[PDB]
RNA sequence: GGACUUUUACUUUGAAAAAAUUAGAGUGUUCAAAGCAGGCGUAUUGCUCGAAUAUAUUAGCAUGGAAUAAUAGAAUAGGACG
RNA sequence: AGGAUAGUGGCCUACCAUGGUUUCAACGGGUAACGGGGAAUAAGGGUUCGAUUCCGGAGAGGGAGCCUGAGAAACGGCUACCACAUCCAAGGAAGGCAGCAGGCGCGCAAAUUACCCAAUCCUAAUUCAGGGAGGUAGUGACAAUAAAUAACGAUACAGGGCCCAUUCGGGUCUUGUAAUUGGAAUGAGUACAAUGUAAAUACCUUAACGAGGAACAAUUGGAGGGCAAGUCUGGUGCCAGCAGCCGCGGUAAUUCCAGCUCCAAUAGCGUAUAUUAAAGUUGUUGCAGUUAAAAAGCUCGUAGUUGAACUUUGGGCCCGGUUGGCC
């Protein structure tokens, strides 16, 4: 096959992309205490129920 | 050259990654019993593999073999001593399907919250890790202890220790010297 | 804490029994001043190149020193 | 009677049987060959590393229209010249020119990837600087 | 101690098949991977259970069986008992 | 028959005979081959691996030769040749790290020029001396075991029975959340001391100091399907790029680049190569051959595999054991 081309627009995507920068959050427990996160909120609280158990 | 120490692995993954049933029905274990990790659930399924393993190979063997009454009791008599296996199934049979979560209830870390003392799995994981339990006059701080049924009675809290005497403890301490040393 | 003791019938068995190392750990012996391990190799394998006492040669290597 | 042989007595023909025609398996013929060893441009080992002598901007086959931004790298235990894919969205400037590049394979063992036609291998680092790490921002190519 | 003793395959049992490793019994490494320890007393004199067993292709050896699959026997009879 | 050997033997010599192995795979070639105990994965069968903690071989840069000794074809012994290479006041002399550290190269790939004989044991004339054998420490995410990153009260919302059944009032009791509030608990990390060990560093103890988030802050990968987890927002617009496979991207991208949210494993997670299962896609168990790949054109025919039936069977007499069985 051909293998010429033009390499000039290379990360062409990746520059054009605006910066935006992590939003900050309370930091999120870790380990054996997330799993008590997790339990409680999908098998305990049913509000992300939107139409089909939809969490996100 | 030298003696190699020998070693093995206590646990094996699930063959299918990812499946709503095993993920839904683990998680149930972990709430239910404060565990940190699917590893945490891995290993019993390790061993009550091994467990059940042992007693399918055994009952295939003919009744009254010498092999199958010595191992036979010897496998139903270590389940019954820590409580795992109750005492009225000594058949080798109730060995083969117990539970996942029977050897889970013996665990030191729920085992606490059965003795009262914590009023939840989690702060009984913590109590353990503190320090703050003697299963006899020895402390452990390891949540999975697998407690024999008869040091069960025995389960109190460490005598070295607050909640057992002998130190108000250490942030205590800051806050009764602040009223002691703001008192003038 | 558990440990392992050992009590003698005197002392004269204590000194004749225990090692050195325990010995001076306790005070009862003095530790002997030694040089490094690689030092004594080193110096053992030095003098294994001359033959004799070599205070012939001592004096040889003198007399060629002049020139 | 079905085919094979059932007498008692037949363990020659029956094992002799499963020899010749076990090199019907592409698998075994290929380990038992040596082909790894013999081609392949690796020695047989997981990586290599190379020099980049150029860059290249490699077409993708149909249907798909792409520049696939691959280097031609000359390995330098065997001096053989294999062409290297470059993947992240452009990490080819970081690749510029003479660089000694640790290589891998597609995971296809031995097939080409997707559509880009031709190559095997794809770039791992560029003077042992991780380049994923230098596309993340990580880390920094050395001056020298 | 003696005379011949039709020979095989097969299977049961037994000895053999280093240790470590595999399985497995007991037991405080605080649990566990481990290790082969350890436990009990008047602790002032001391007592004591363990460190088994299982597995170990095929080849070689001894023993019981003798179905299954072969082998030979007395037929131009130096055939057997005597 | 004799020599040689510590001895048997074409081991070698003289004479003599023509013998010996082979389709039951000789001989030759390859091995990215030291052999086993063993390791990985496995319903059963099997497949792959074994340089490497034990046993047995062989080697000391490649060969050959030999002294000493009970024991060596010895190399931290010697001699010669070849190939490397050291110092030389140029006549000469001295070398073998596949021993422990360490260096250069080779590479995708692998550690300190540390301490000690205190344990295990070895050696000698021998209780003492020697031992880079060996042990201790350092580097060490090769692999494995355990297990931190948080726990609990009361106020305020949001539920379920139930007291009243006096409207829509308070709520006895539970389960979650708050830019709600409160005191507890302990370890990583500093360290007096003791223990530890040949001396130490560590471990197990332990004076004291040692949580509050902006903190003592958990990562690696993904969110079309396989494979749960987005049709959320901004950017790009068959460009950049993603994508193991099917595919995505041409101005409404749940697949690219970013933010938000969610998910999986978690002190671990991803990728490449090889291998095992999946694979009844090597099939003895257990494949397929009319049309998907595959019955030789047909017949004879050795080695190989397989090969009809039949020879003491039945009935009685007792003796002595194991599982029960009311007792
Ligand atoms: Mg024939």
């Amino acid at each position: 096959a051909k293998v010429h081309g033009s390499l000039a627009r290379a990360g062409k995507v990746k520059s054009q992309t605006p910066k935006v920068e992590k939003t900050e959050k309370p930091k999120k427990p870790k380990g054996r205490a997330y799993k008590r996160l997790l339990y409680t909120r999908r098998f305990v609280n049913v509000t992300l129920v939107n139409g089909k158990r939809r969490m996100n | 050259p030298r003696a190699p120490r020998t070693y093995s692995k206590t646990y094996s993954t699930p063959k299918r990654p990812y499946e709503s049933s095993r993920l839904d029905a683990e998680l149930k274990l972990a709430g239910e019993f404060g565990l940190k990790n699917k590893k945490e659930i891995y290993r019993i399924s390790f061993q009550l593999s091994k467990i059940r393993r042992a007693a399918r190979d055994l009952l295939t063997r003919d009744e009254k073999d010498p092999k199958r009454l010595f191992e036979g009791n010897a496998l139903i008599r270590r389940l019954v001593r820590v409580g795992v296996l109750s005492e009225d199934k000594k058949k080798l049979d109730y060995v083969l399907a117990l539970k996942v979560e029977d050897f889970l209830e013996r665990r030191l870390q729920t085992q606490v919250y059965k003795l009262g003392l914590a009023k939840s799995v989690h702060h009984a994981r913590v109590l353990i890790t503190q320090r703050h339990i003697a299963v006899g006059k020895q402390i452990v701080n390891i949540p999975s202890f697998m407690v024999r049924l008869d040091s069960e009675k025995h389960i109190d809290f460490a005598p070295t220790s607050p909640f057992g005497g002998a130190r108000p403890g250490r942030v205590a301490r800051r806050n009764a010297a602040r009223k002691a040393e703001a008192s003038g | 804490s558990v440990g392992f003791g050992l009590v003698y019938n005197s002392v004269a068995e204590a000194k004749k029994f225990e090692p050195t190392y325990r010995l001076v750990r306790y005070g009862l012996a003095e530790k002997v001043e030694k040089a490094s391990r690689q030092q004594r190799k080193q110096k053992k394998n030095r003098d294994k190149k001359i033959f004799g006492t070599g205070k012939r040669l001592a004096k040889k290597v003198a007399r060629r020193n002049a020139d | 009677g079905k085919g094979k042989p059932r007498g008692l007595n037949s363990a020659r023909k029956l094992r002799v049987h499963r020899r010749n025609n076990r090199w019907a398996e592409n698998n075994y013929k290929k380990r038992l060959l040596g082909t790894a060893f013999k081609s392949s441009p690796f020695g047989g080992s997981s990586h290599a590393k190379g020099i980049v002598l150029e860059k290249l901007g490699i077409e993708s086959k149909q249907p798909n229209s792409a520049i696939r931004k691959c280097v031609r790298v000359q390995l330098i235990k065997n001096g053989k010249k294999v062409t290297a894919f470059v993947p992240n969205d452009g990490c080819l400037n970081f690749v510029d020119e003479n660089d000694e590049v640790l290589l891998a394979g597609f995971g296809r063992k031995g097939k080409a990837k997707g559509d880009i036609p031709g190559v095997r291998f794809k770039v791992v680092k560029v003077s042992g600087v991780s380049l994923l790490a230098l596309w993340k921002e990580k880390k920094e190519k050395p001056r020298s």
